[PDB]
């Protein structure tokens, strides 16, 4: 029987390991919740110059 | 070289250097919270030995998370001549 232990280290360091964030559809134009990088709020994204 | 708990590898920091042509390559170390935050801006300099008069503002560079704790540092040179055989003169690069 193959087997490993993976043993996790959570304590006092810049975190290196993480579960992938995953994403949806970009909508604009529209009042919309936005999750930007952990940035959260709710507004109309448009195109800016 | 231990506990090798973190390594990388990217582009040059200082591009080539390959006769007054003196560049200013400027830096920011800062150790905050475990997070090593590198900042640097690079200008083509003329003739002034010490630093010179103008407003430049340096660019974020590279946030390392090493996570150790730091209080001295050394800056690594380039032996052009050789240890064994230390020429009189000009074996170096113009004093």
């Amino acid at each position: 029987y193959r087997v490993v232990v993976l043993s996790f280290e959570l304590l006092h360091a810049p975190a290196t390991v993480c579960g992938p964030k995953k994403s949806t559809n970009l909508v604009k134009n529209k009042c919309v919740n936005f999750n930007f990088n952990g940035l959260t709020g709710t507004g109309v994204l448009t195109e800016s110059n | 070289a231990n506990n090798c708990t973190f390594e990388y590898v990217s582009q040059p920091f200082l591009m080539d250097l390959e006769g007054n042509f003196k560049n200013l390559r400027e830096f920011v170390f800062k150790n905050i919270d475990g997070y090593f935050k590198i900042y640097s801006k690079h200008t083509p300099i003329n003739l002034v030995r010490d630093l010179p008069q103008g407003f430049s503002a340096l660019e974020p560079l590279v946030d390392l998370p090493i996570g150790i704790n730091i209080t001295r540092f050394q800056t690594l040179l380039a032996l052009h001549r050789s240890y064994l055989t230390p020429g009189d003169s000009s074996s170096g690069w113009t004093a």
